[PDB]
Protein backbone atom coordinates (compact mmCIF):
# COMPACT_ATOMS: atom_id res chain seq x y z
CA UNK A 1 0.00 0.00 0.00
CA UNK A 2 0.98 3.64 -0.47
CA UNK A 3 -0.64 4.70 2.80
CA UNK A 4 1.90 2.54 4.62
CA UNK A 5 4.68 4.28 2.73
CA UNK A 6 3.37 7.78 3.43
CA UNK A 7 2.95 6.75 7.06
CA UNK A 8 6.55 5.52 7.24
CA UNK A 9 7.80 8.69 5.56
CA UNK A 10 5.96 10.88 8.06
CA UNK A 11 7.35 9.16 11.16
CA UNK A 12 10.91 8.70 9.88
CA UNK A 13 11.44 12.26 8.64
CA UNK A 14 9.42 13.74 11.50
CA UNK A 15 11.58 16.62 12.76
CA UNK A 16 13.10 19.21 18.16
CA UNK A 17 14.38 21.69 20.74
CA UNK A 18 17.41 22.68 18.65
CA UNK A 19 15.82 24.52 15.72
CA UNK A 20 14.79 28.13 15.07
CA UNK A 21 15.10 30.89 17.66
CA UNK A 22 15.15 30.52 21.44
CA UNK A 23 11.97 29.88 23.40
CA UNK A 24 11.17 30.51 27.06
CA UNK A 25 10.70 26.73 27.22
CA UNK A 26 14.29 25.93 26.26
CA UNK A 27 15.56 28.32 28.95
CA UNK A 28 14.24 26.39 31.94
CA UNK A 29 17.08 25.64 34.36
CA UNK A 30 17.72 21.87 34.59
CA UNK A 31 16.74 20.20 37.87
CA UNK A 32 20.29 19.61 39.12
CA UNK A 33 20.66 23.40 39.36
CA UNK B 1 14.65 25.40 -21.90
CA UNK B 2 16.17 22.18 -23.24
CA UNK B 3 15.37 19.74 -20.44
CA UNK B 4 13.88 19.95 -16.94
CA UNK B 5 14.93 17.59 -14.15
CA UNK B 6 12.85 16.90 -11.04
CA UNK B 7 14.68 15.72 -7.93
CA UNK B 8 13.22 14.54 -4.62
CA UNK B 9 15.10 14.39 -1.32
CA UNK B 10 14.32 11.59 1.12
CA UNK B 11 15.95 10.49 4.37
CA UNK B 12 15.35 10.51 8.11
CA UNK B 13 15.53 13.68 10.19
CA UNK B 14 19.08 15.01 10.56
CA UNK B 15 20.34 13.18 7.46
CA UNK B 16 21.42 16.34 5.64
CA UNK B 17 18.48 17.01 3.32
CA UNK B 18 17.98 20.71 4.06
CA UNK B 19 21.75 21.14 3.88
CA UNK B 20 21.91 19.79 0.31
CA UNK B 21 19.25 22.27 -0.81
CA UNK B 22 21.09 25.13 0.89
CA UNK B 23 24.20 23.90 -0.91
CA UNK B 24 22.52 24.23 -4.30
CA UNK B 25 21.65 27.87 -3.64
CA UNK B 26 25.32 28.39 -2.80
CA UNK B 27 26.83 26.39 -5.66
CA UNK B 28 24.41 26.72 -8.57
CA UNK B 29 22.93 30.09 -7.65
CA UNK B 30 24.06 33.46 -6.29
CA UNK B 31 24.52 32.02 -2.81
CA UNK B 32 23.62 34.34 0.05
CA UNK B 33 24.20 38.07 -0.34
CA UNK B 34 25.90 39.98 2.48
CA UNK B 35 22.44 41.23 3.41
CA UNK B 36 20.89 37.75 3.42
CA UNK B 37 23.68 36.54 5.70
CA UNK B 38 22.81 39.23 8.24
CA UNK B 39 19.32 37.74 8.58
CA UNK B 40 20.69 34.52 10.08
CA UNK B 41 22.74 36.31 12.74
CA UNK B 42 19.87 35.69 15.16
CA UNK B 43 19.43 31.97 14.47
CA UNK B 44 23.20 31.46 14.63
CA UNK B 45 23.31 32.83 18.17
CA UNK B 46 20.31 30.65 18.98
CA UNK B 47 21.63 27.33 17.69
CA UNK B 48 24.87 28.03 19.54
CA UNK B 49 23.14 28.56 22.88
CA UNK B 50 20.66 25.77 22.18
CA UNK B 51 23.61 23.42 21.70
CA UNK B 52 25.52 24.26 24.88
CA UNK B 53 22.31 24.03 26.88
CA UNK B 54 21.64 20.63 25.32
CA UNK B 55 24.99 19.37 26.60
CA UNK B 56 24.62 20.93 30.04
CA UNK B 57 21.23 19.26 30.52
CA UNK B 58 22.81 15.99 29.41
CA UNK B 59 25.33 16.28 32.25
CA UNK B 60 22.46 16.09 34.71
CA UNK B 61 20.80 13.07 33.13
CA UNK B 62 24.13 11.26 32.73
CA UNK B 63 25.30 12.23 36.21
CA UNK B 64 28.51 13.89 34.99
CA UNK B 65 30.45 16.36 37.15
CA UNK B 66 32.15 19.57 36.01
CA UNK B 67 35.92 19.51 35.64
CA UNK B 68 36.00 22.68 37.71
CA UNK B 69 33.51 23.17 40.55
CA UNK B 70 33.44 26.87 39.62
CA UNK B 71 31.63 26.24 36.33
CA UNK B 72 28.51 25.32 38.32
CA UNK B 73 27.55 28.98 38.61
CA UNK B 74 28.33 29.62 34.94
CA UNK B 75 25.82 26.94 33.97
CA UNK B 76 23.23 28.85 35.99
CA UNK B 77 24.43 32.13 34.49
CA UNK B 78 23.99 30.63 31.03
CA UNK B 79 20.24 30.14 31.40
CA UNK B 80 19.83 33.52 33.09
CA UNK B 81 21.97 35.46 30.62
CA UNK B 82 20.18 33.56 27.86
CA UNK B 83 16.80 34.09 29.50
CA UNK B 84 17.63 37.78 29.59
CA UNK B 85 19.39 38.48 26.28
CA UNK B 86 17.63 38.59 22.93
CA UNK B 87 18.00 38.39 19.15
CA UNK B 88 20.91 40.16 17.47
CA UNK B 89 22.50 40.59 20.88
CA UNK B 90 25.62 38.79 22.10
CA UNK B 91 27.04 40.10 25.37
CA UNK B 92 30.75 39.56 26.03
CA UNK B 93 29.69 38.07 29.36
CA UNK B 94 27.41 35.48 27.76
CA UNK B 95 30.03 34.45 25.22
CA UNK B 96 32.54 34.23 28.06
CA UNK B 97 30.23 31.93 29.99
CA UNK B 98 29.54 29.72 26.97
CA UNK B 99 33.25 29.69 26.17
CA UNK B 100 34.43 28.65 29.63
CA UNK B 101 31.76 25.94 29.67
CA UNK B 102 32.78 24.74 26.22
CA UNK B 103 36.32 24.43 27.56
CA UNK B 104 35.49 22.60 30.80
CA UNK B 105 36.82 19.03 30.81
CA UNK B 106 33.60 17.75 32.36
CA UNK B 107 31.53 19.45 29.67
CA UNK B 108 33.86 17.96 27.06
CA UNK B 109 33.53 14.51 28.62
CA UNK B 110 29.78 14.91 28.16
CA UNK B 111 30.24 16.25 24.64
CA UNK B 112 32.22 13.10 23.86
CA UNK B 113 29.28 10.96 24.97
CA UNK B 114 26.90 12.88 22.71
CA UNK B 115 25.93 9.50 21.24
CA UNK B 116 23.96 8.66 24.37
CA UNK B 117 21.60 11.58 23.70
CA UNK B 118 20.24 13.80 20.94
CA UNK B 119 22.57 16.59 19.86
CA UNK B 120 22.81 18.57 16.61
CA UNK B 121 25.84 18.27 14.34
CA UNK B 122 26.32 22.04 14.23
CA UNK B 123 27.11 22.30 17.94
CA UNK B 124 30.86 21.75 17.75
CA UNK B 125 30.96 23.95 14.65
CA UNK B 126 29.59 27.07 16.32
CA UNK B 127 30.92 26.39 19.82
CA UNK B 128 34.43 26.26 18.36
CA UNK B 129 34.16 29.53 16.43
CA UNK B 130 32.50 31.26 19.39
CA UNK B 131 35.18 33.95 19.56
CA UNK B 132 34.34 34.96 15.99
CA UNK B 133 30.57 34.80 16.43
CA UNK B 134 30.77 36.85 19.62
CA UNK B 135 32.34 39.77 17.74
CA UNK B 136 30.15 42.91 17.47
CA UNK B 137 30.83 43.41 13.76
CA UNK B 138 30.22 39.70 13.23
CA UNK B 139 28.44 38.78 10.01
CA UNK B 140 27.57 35.10 9.38
CA UNK B 141 29.86 33.65 6.71
CA UNK B 142 28.26 31.72 3.86
CA UNK B 143 29.34 28.54 5.64
CA UNK B 144 27.62 29.74 8.82
CA UNK B 145 24.25 30.09 7.08
CA UNK B 146 24.80 26.58 5.73
CA UNK B 147 25.02 25.36 9.32
CA UNK B 148 21.91 27.17 10.60
CA UNK B 149 18.92 25.18 11.80
CA UNK B 150 15.49 26.75 11.34
CA UNK B 151 11.89 25.53 11.59
CA UNK B 152 11.02 23.81 8.30
CA UNK B 153 7.66 25.32 7.35
CA UNK B 154 6.23 22.72 4.99
CA UNK B 155 7.75 21.70 1.67
CA UNK B 156 10.73 23.56 0.21
CA UNK B 157 11.61 23.88 -3.48
CA UNK B 158 14.71 25.34 -5.12
CA UNK B 159 15.20 26.19 -8.80
CA UNK B 160 18.55 26.43 -10.58
CA UNK B 161 20.32 25.81 -13.89
CA UNK B 162 23.39 23.62 -14.34
CA UNK B 163 24.85 22.20 -17.55
CA UNK B 164 21.93 23.45 -19.65
CA UNK B 165 19.48 21.67 -17.35
CA UNK B 166 16.68 23.19 -15.28
CA UNK B 167 16.67 21.51 -11.88
CA UNK B 168 13.78 21.55 -9.43
CA UNK B 169 14.80 20.08 -6.07
CA UNK B 170 12.01 19.25 -3.63
CA UNK B 171 12.38 18.57 0.09
CA UNK B 172 9.63 17.80 2.59
CA UNK B 173 11.27 18.52 5.93
CA UNK B 174 9.71 17.58 9.25
CA UNK B 175 6.30 18.85 8.18
CA UNK B 176 3.93 15.89 8.35
CA UNK B 177 2.27 16.06 4.94
CA UNK B 178 -0.96 14.41 3.81
CA UNK B 179 -1.01 11.53 1.30
CA UNK B 180 -2.06 14.10 -1.31
CA UNK B 181 1.03 16.33 -1.13
CA UNK B 182 3.41 13.34 -1.22
CA UNK B 183 1.98 12.04 -4.49
CA UNK B 184 2.76 15.36 -6.19
CA UNK B 185 6.40 14.89 -5.19
CA UNK B 186 6.81 11.32 -6.42
CA UNK B 187 5.12 12.21 -9.71
CA UNK B 188 7.53 12.90 -12.56
CA UNK B 189 10.54 12.67 -10.26
CA UNK B 190 13.63 12.16 -12.41
CA UNK B 191 15.56 10.80 -9.44
CA UNK B 192 15.31 10.35 -5.68
CA UNK B 193 18.28 11.44 -3.60
CA UNK B 194 18.00 9.36 -0.44
CA UNK B 195 20.15 10.74 2.38
CA UNK B 196 21.58 8.60 5.18
CA UNK B 197 23.48 9.87 8.22
CA UNK B 198 26.41 7.48 8.56
CA UNK B 199 27.15 8.75 12.08
CA UNK B 200 23.77 7.44 13.25
CA UNK B 201 25.17 3.91 13.47
CA UNK B 202 26.29 4.19 17.10
CA UNK B 203 23.51 6.36 18.53
CA UNK B 204 21.52 5.10 21.52
CA UNK B 205 17.94 4.70 20.31
CA UNK B 206 15.19 6.97 21.64
CA UNK B 207 12.70 5.82 24.27
CA UNK B 208 9.86 5.93 21.74
CA UNK B 209 11.49 4.21 18.75
CA UNK B 210 11.72 0.45 18.18
CA UNK B 211 15.12 0.29 16.47
CA UNK B 212 17.45 3.18 15.55
CA UNK B 213 17.83 5.94 12.97
CA UNK B 214 20.16 3.76 10.89
CA UNK B 215 17.81 0.78 10.67
CA UNK B 216 14.80 3.09 10.36
CA UNK B 217 16.59 4.56 7.36
CA UNK B 218 17.17 1.05 6.02
CA UNK B 219 13.50 0.17 6.48
CA UNK B 220 12.53 3.37 4.68
CA UNK B 221 15.04 2.98 1.87
CA UNK B 222 13.84 -0.60 1.42
CA UNK B 223 10.20 0.29 0.75
CA UNK B 224 11.33 3.13 -1.51
CA UNK B 225 13.44 1.32 -4.11
CA UNK B 226 11.29 -1.79 -3.79
CA UNK B 227 7.98 -0.03 -4.44
CA UNK B 228 6.80 -0.97 -7.94
CA UNK B 229 5.45 2.57 -8.37
CA UNK B 230 9.01 3.93 -8.46
CA UNK B 231 10.28 1.56 -11.16
CA UNK B 232 11.15 4.32 -13.64
CA UNK B 233 12.43 6.64 -10.90
CA UNK B 234 16.22 6.61 -10.55
CA UNK B 235 17.50 5.98 -7.02
CA UNK B 236 20.53 7.88 -5.73
CA UNK B 237 22.09 7.01 -2.37
CA UNK B 238 23.87 9.73 -0.39
CA UNK B 239 25.77 8.14 2.48
CA UNK B 240 26.23 11.45 4.27
CA UNK B 241 28.24 12.66 7.27
CA UNK B 242 31.20 10.57 6.11
CA UNK B 243 33.48 12.92 8.05
CA UNK B 244 31.70 12.39 11.37
CA UNK B 245 31.45 8.67 10.66
CA UNK B 246 35.23 8.52 10.24
CA UNK B 247 35.79 10.14 13.64
CA UNK B 248 33.24 7.84 15.27
CA UNK B 249 34.51 4.60 13.74
CA UNK B 250 37.71 5.18 15.73
CA UNK B 251 36.17 4.60 19.16
CA UNK B 252 32.73 3.19 18.32
CA UNK B 253 32.84 -0.22 16.59
CA UNK B 254 30.38 -0.92 13.76
CA UNK B 255 29.27 -4.00 15.71
CA UNK B 256 27.05 -1.73 17.80
CA UNK B 257 24.87 -1.23 14.73
CA UNK B 258 25.56 -4.41 12.76
CA UNK B 259 26.35 -7.24 15.24
CA UNK B 260 27.06 -9.76 12.46
CA UNK B 261 29.94 -7.57 11.24
CA UNK B 262 33.33 -9.31 11.35
CA UNK B 263 35.38 -6.62 9.63
CA UNK B 264 37.92 -4.23 11.13
CA UNK B 265 36.91 -0.89 12.66
CA UNK B 266 38.19 1.18 9.74
CA UNK B 267 36.36 3.95 7.91
CA UNK B 268 37.10 2.27 4.58
CA UNK B 269 35.94 -1.26 5.42
CA UNK B 270 33.01 -0.16 7.58
CA UNK B 271 31.62 2.37 5.10
CA UNK B 272 31.85 -0.22 2.33
CA UNK B 273 29.91 -2.57 4.60
CA UNK B 274 27.13 -0.08 5.35
CA UNK B 275 26.75 0.58 1.63
CA UNK B 276 26.25 -3.15 1.06
CA UNK B 277 23.62 -3.35 3.79
CA UNK B 278 21.60 -0.73 1.91
CA UNK B 279 22.28 -1.95 -1.64
CA UNK B 280 21.39 -5.51 -0.61
CA UNK B 281 17.91 -4.26 0.30
CA UNK B 282 17.32 -3.84 -3.43
CA UNK B 283 15.48 -6.98 -4.51
CA UNK B 284 16.24 -6.14 -8.14
CA UNK B 285 19.83 -6.95 -9.11
CA UNK B 286 18.90 -6.72 -12.80
CA UNK B 287 16.26 -3.98 -12.95
CA UNK B 288 17.27 -1.32 -10.42
CA UNK B 289 20.73 0.27 -10.39
CA UNK B 290 21.55 2.29 -7.27
CA UNK B 291 23.98 5.21 -7.52
CA UNK B 292 25.79 5.47 -4.18
CA UNK B 293 27.90 8.42 -2.99
CA UNK B 294 29.88 9.04 0.20
CA UNK B 295 29.25 12.71 0.87
CA UNK B 296 29.79 15.44 3.43
CA UNK B 297 26.76 17.70 3.01
CA UNK B 298 28.51 20.60 4.75
CA UNK B 299 31.59 20.36 2.53
CA UNK B 300 30.72 22.56 -0.45
CA UNK B 301 33.68 21.46 -2.57
CA UNK B 302 32.58 17.86 -2.04
CA UNK B 303 28.88 18.40 -2.71
CA UNK B 304 29.73 20.36 -5.86
CA UNK B 305 31.77 17.46 -7.24
CA UNK B 306 29.24 14.85 -6.15
CA UNK B 307 26.33 16.72 -7.73
CA UNK B 308 28.30 17.23 -10.93
CA UNK B 309 28.79 13.46 -11.06
CA UNK B 310 25.09 12.92 -10.42
CA UNK B 311 24.25 15.33 -13.24
CA UNK B 312 26.28 13.44 -15.84
CA UNK B 313 24.61 10.18 -14.82
CA UNK B 314 21.22 11.77 -15.49
CA UNK B 315 22.26 13.15 -18.88
CA UNK B 316 23.72 9.77 -19.87
CA UNK B 317 20.42 8.00 -19.26
CA UNK B 318 19.03 9.46 -22.49
N1 LIG C 1 29.88 17.33 9.93
C1 LIG C 1 28.79 17.18 9.13
N2 LIG C 1 27.63 17.75 9.52
C2 LIG C 1 26.51 17.63 8.76
C3 LIG C 1 26.58 16.87 7.51
N3 LIG C 1 25.35 16.91 6.97
C4 LIG C 1 24.56 17.64 7.80
N4 LIG C 1 25.26 18.07 8.87
C5 LIG C 1 24.73 18.89 9.98
O1 LIG C 1 23.53 18.30 10.49
C6 LIG C 1 22.58 19.33 10.77
C7 LIG C 1 21.19 18.85 10.39
O2 LIG C 1 21.19 18.36 9.05
P1 LIG C 1 19.88 18.61 8.14
O3 LIG C 1 20.25 18.84 6.70
O4 LIG C 1 19.09 19.78 8.68
O5 LIG C 1 19.05 17.24 8.31
P2 LIG C 1 17.62 17.07 7.59
O6 LIG C 1 17.16 18.39 7.04
O7 LIG C 1 16.61 16.55 8.59
O8 LIG C 1 17.76 16.06 6.48
C8 LIG C 1 22.97 20.55 9.96
O9 LIG C 1 22.96 21.71 10.78
C9 LIG C 1 24.37 20.27 9.46
O10 LIG C 1 25.28 21.24 10.00
C10 LIG C 1 27.89 16.27 7.16
O11 LIG C 1 28.02 15.60 6.11
N5 LIG C 1 28.91 16.46 8.00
Amino acid sequence: DIEGLVELLNRVQSSHDQRGLLRKEDLVLPEFL
Amino acid sequence: GAREVKLLLLGARESGKSTIVKQMKIIHEAGYSEEECKQYKAVVYSNTIQSIIAIIRAMGRLKIDFGDSARADDARQLFVLAGAAEEGFMTAELAGVIKRLWKDSGVQACFNRSREYQLNDSAAYYLNDLDRIAQPNYIPTQQDVLRTRVKTTGIVETHFTFKDLHFKMFDVGGQRSERKKWIHCFEGVTAIIFCVALSDYDLVLAEDEEMNRMHESMKLFDSICNNKWFTDTSIILFLNKKDLFEEKIKKSPLTICYPEYAGSNTYEEAAAYIQCQFEDLNKRKDTKEIYTHFTCATDTKNVQFVFDAVTDVIIKNN
